[PDB]
RNA sequence: CUUGAGUCUCGUAGAGGGGGGUAGAAUUCCAGGUGUAGCGGUGAAAUGCGUAGAGAUCUGGAGGAAUACCGGUGGCGAAGGCGGCCCCCUGGACGAAGACUGACGCUCAGGUGCGAAAGCGUGGGGAGCAAACAGGAUUAGAUACCCUGGUAGUCCACGCCGUAAACGAUGUCGACUUGGAGGUUGUGCCCAGGCGUGGCUUCCGGAGCUAACGCGUUAAGUCGACCGCCUGGGGAGUACGGCCGCAAGGUUAAAACUCAAAUGAAUUGACGGGGG
């Protein structure tokens, strides 16, 4: 299934991001999962205050992965209290071409 | 202590008008209603009764020495435009006028329609 | 309609420049009567804006 | 300051109001009994009752018929009320009795 | 619905050819698969009345096809009901 | 609606700008319609009424050659 | 046997259904800061709230319910109905080209299921709203309409109930019979534009039909198959009996008696606290 994950990180813990990117991409590729795109737009200004913050660290990942690993990736995002917000969508095809960030 | 820059909150209901002047942080200085300014009953819900309440509020904040104001109007009532014009005449420079009327995006069920 | 002319297959929640042409100053979705958007694309455009608002890429209201 | 408070404590006494009931010379038993229950209620709440009786056309010829209604009402509310202005003549095309509590 | 692969299997197992999608045995087989699959769905989701209506038309279409086969050729009928494990 | 007063602009023009901005947003029309509860059958009836009008105008316009 | 009915392949649109998560806005409440005499309500008032500091304004928290804008005689569903966003499970429809089965069909008394809101049972929950109820008014009276409050209920789980102007007041399936203007969703061809071809849907109108009003290829027209139902008004969808339900009640369903009408559409007046 072609998914598409976005997640935002607390701007203080902006240096845990390359670690987290590795930890997650590992679990995808460690169950016959591709990574058709990964981007890191970095810190940008929030359009409204999320729990008192005014900025956060954005990470896009397009993926092709088996059902259950995406469920496990969601349980991670929950309990990791550095992740302020996340969004797992489905897609029809794989997306490789670059976003406008 | 002198302030110079504050905020003018206008609560313009159908039945009354309240006008509070606050600082930058929303700490109050002095207030004036259109019910406390003589007018009673349905007299207090006129455009004129609001003008008076604005003018009476201007003179409660003489001792704080305010020059600049921002105007936070809230409601559908008659004393919307006239309250602002009154604060202009009282000598305050008006930096910014903002509507802050609450709308629920749905929310709670309102009361039944009046059969009259 | 733009999206017919350009041959857009899906409108993106990340193309914030394009989405900003279809919200108000207050930050409400503009009707298709006004813009001239075809009805299929109005439905996509609306989904996109609501996804953008969740990720705080667009505002819900102008008075946040 | 306030004293409004004290006014509210003074207000929880009473104000007497006058409740008007209107009979006619020919008024049937059931409809009489309804109007009596109105009067009982008013008097037990401590209010005055202006019982009227009207005449039309040639009902004025038989004034005695109307008088007995007012007498019947009076005797039914004897224990509850006192009479204050039992009528003498037809003033206009009306007679007016006024009762009062206890 | 049944997958493209799961379909293609049953067309081979029951068909007389693998273009033979039409035959009564294939049709009955395809329906039996999806009926059995949905027994799991309605175990959890007991108040999905709208989907259950789709199920009951599968059951109805199968019963009709079987009754056609019983009178067209009783030999092929008795084979099919044992393979698929149908009582009647 | 947020209207910053611009440099060397008089109060009257800024007050007019505030009105149009509120008109465009439709702030008061929202407050009016949310004052009392309108049950769904009523809202559907009103929707159908204005639809017939909108159509009837377009006809009578074009039906007048 | 392949033309009705099905199956397969590729795609398309959708508030179709079930489960779980989550977002922003708002109302109320709680706890603080600033501030001080009013607030609230009406046709007019009063009840109510506030110096034990309200209302207003600011910050932080708590909880429940519903998803502004998009939004549309737009869409989906057998009907009832279905509207934030995301995932999981799942039903139907439609189009293009073929391939396959070979009348496998249509309708349905009994039967079985689904079925708005209120209501019932057992547990939860409870912001807002609100039958009953309490107080304030209005009035000849006012067991109302208006005002301040307010319990069941409205929400959730599981079970029951089986009714609505549950309406298009129009049963299901199939064939045939001039046109015009739109919406929505596929698709072919030529060169965005042009020229075709399907599905669904809104408005006008021809023949014909109709008591008239109107209906008019989505028929109330022309025909064929099967089912349901009607036989003057009241008495009465009531009584009795049966079945069903915890109950409320539902369902099936008469007769005596009484009247010469009751009724539908349209016409001319008059009238309206309807409009110009
Ligand atoms: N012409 C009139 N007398 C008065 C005209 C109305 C009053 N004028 C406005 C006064 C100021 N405004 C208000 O006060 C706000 N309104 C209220 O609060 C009153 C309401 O309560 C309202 N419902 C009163 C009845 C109106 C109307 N009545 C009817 O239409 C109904 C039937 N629909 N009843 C009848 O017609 C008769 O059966 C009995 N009429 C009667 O005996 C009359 C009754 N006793 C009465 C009511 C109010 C009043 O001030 C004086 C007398 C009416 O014409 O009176
Ligand atoms: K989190
Ligand atoms: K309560
Ligand atoms: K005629
Ligand atoms: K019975
Ligand atoms: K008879
Ligand atoms: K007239
Ligand atoms: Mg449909
Ligand atoms: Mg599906
Ligand atoms: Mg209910
Ligand atoms: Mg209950
Ligand atoms: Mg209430
Ligand atoms: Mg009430
Ligand atoms: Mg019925
Ligand atoms: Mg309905
Ligand atoms: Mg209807
Ligand atoms: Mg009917
Ligand atoms: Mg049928
Ligand atoms: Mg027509
Ligand atoms: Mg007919
Ligand atoms: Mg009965």
């Amino acid at each position: 299934r072609h998914y598409e994950i976005v997640f935002m990180v607390h701007p203080d813990q902006s240096e845990q991001v390359p670690g987290m990117i590795e930890r997650y991409t590992a679990a995808i590729t460690g169950a016959e999962g591709k990574i058709h795109r990964l981007e890191d737009w970095g810190r940008r200004q929030l359009a409204y205050p999320i729990n008192k913050l005014h900025k956060a660290h954005y990470v896009l990942m397009n993926v092709e992965a088996p059902q259950e690993v995406i469920d496990e990736l969601e349980t991670t995002f929950r309990f990791n209290d550095a992740v302020i917000r996340s969004m797992v969508m489905r897609t029809k095809h794989a997306v490789t071409e670059a976003s406008p960030m | 202590k002198q302030v110079s820059d504050g905020v003018a909150h206008i609560h313009a209901s159908f039945n009354n008008t309240i006008v509070t002047i606050t600082d930058r942080q929303g700490n109050a200085l002095g207030w004036a209603t259109a019910g406390g300014s003589g007018f009673r009953g349905s007299r207090k819900s006129t455009p004129f009764a609001a003008q008076v309440a604005a003018e009476r509020c201007a003179d409660a904040v003489k001792e704080y020495g305010i020059k600049n104001l921002e105007v936070m109007v809230k409601g559908p009532g008659p004393g919307r435009e006239s309250t602002i014009r009154a604060l202009n005449a009282a000598g305050f420079r008006i930096t910014n006028i903002t509507d802050v009327t609450p709308i629920p995006h749905x929310g709670c069920r309102p009361p039944k329609k009046r059969r009259v | 309609c733009r999206f017919t002319a350009e041959g857009v297959q899906e409108i993106d929640y990340k193309d914030i420049a394009t989405l900003k042409n279809y919200i108000t100053e207050s930050g409400k979705i503009v009707p298709s009567r006004i813009t001239g958007t075809r009805a299929k694309y109005q439905r996509q455009l609306a989904r996109a804006i609501k996804r953008a608002r969740y990720l705080s890429l667009l505002p819900y209201t102008d008075r946040h | 300051e306030k004293s409004k408070s004290s006014k509210e404590q003074k207000k929880k006494q009473k104000v007497i109001q006058v409740k008007e009931i209107k009979f006619r010379p020919g008024t049937d038993e059931g409809d009489y009994q309804v109007k009596l229950r109105s009067l009982i209620r008013f008097l037990e709440e401590g209010d005055k009752a202006k019982i009227t009786l009207r005449f039309r056309g040639r009902e004025m010829a038989h004034q005695q018929i109307g008088m007995e209604v007012l007498n019947r009402v009076k005797d039914d509310l004897q224990e509850l009320a006192v009479v204050e202005s039992f009528p003498t003549k037809i003033e206009g095309r009306q007679m007016i009795m006024v009762l009062a509590p206890k | 619905s049944l997958s493209t692969e799961a379909t293609a299997k049953i067309v081979s197992e029951f068909g007389r050819d693998a273009n033979d999608t039409g035959s009564t045995e294939v049709q009955v087989a395809l329906l039996t698969a999806q009926i059995n699959h949905l027994q799991g769905h309605f175990a959890e989701h007991k108040k999905d009345h709208h989907s259950r209506r789709g199920l009951l038309r599968m059951v109805s279409q199968r019963r009709k096809l079987l009754d056609y086969l019983k009178r067209k050729d009783v030999a092929r009928y008795t084979q099919l009901i044992e393979r698929l494990g149908l009582r009647r | 609606p947020v209207i910053k007063v611009r440099e060397n602009e008089p109060f009257d023009v800024a007050l007019r700008r505030f009105k149009r901005s509120c008109e465009k947003a439709g702030v008061l029309a929202e407050v009016r319609r949310r004052e009392f509860y309108e049950k769904p059958t009523t809202e559907r009836k009103r929707a159908k009424a204005s639809a017939v009008k909108r159509h009837a105008k377009k006809l009578a316009r074009e039906n007048a050659r």
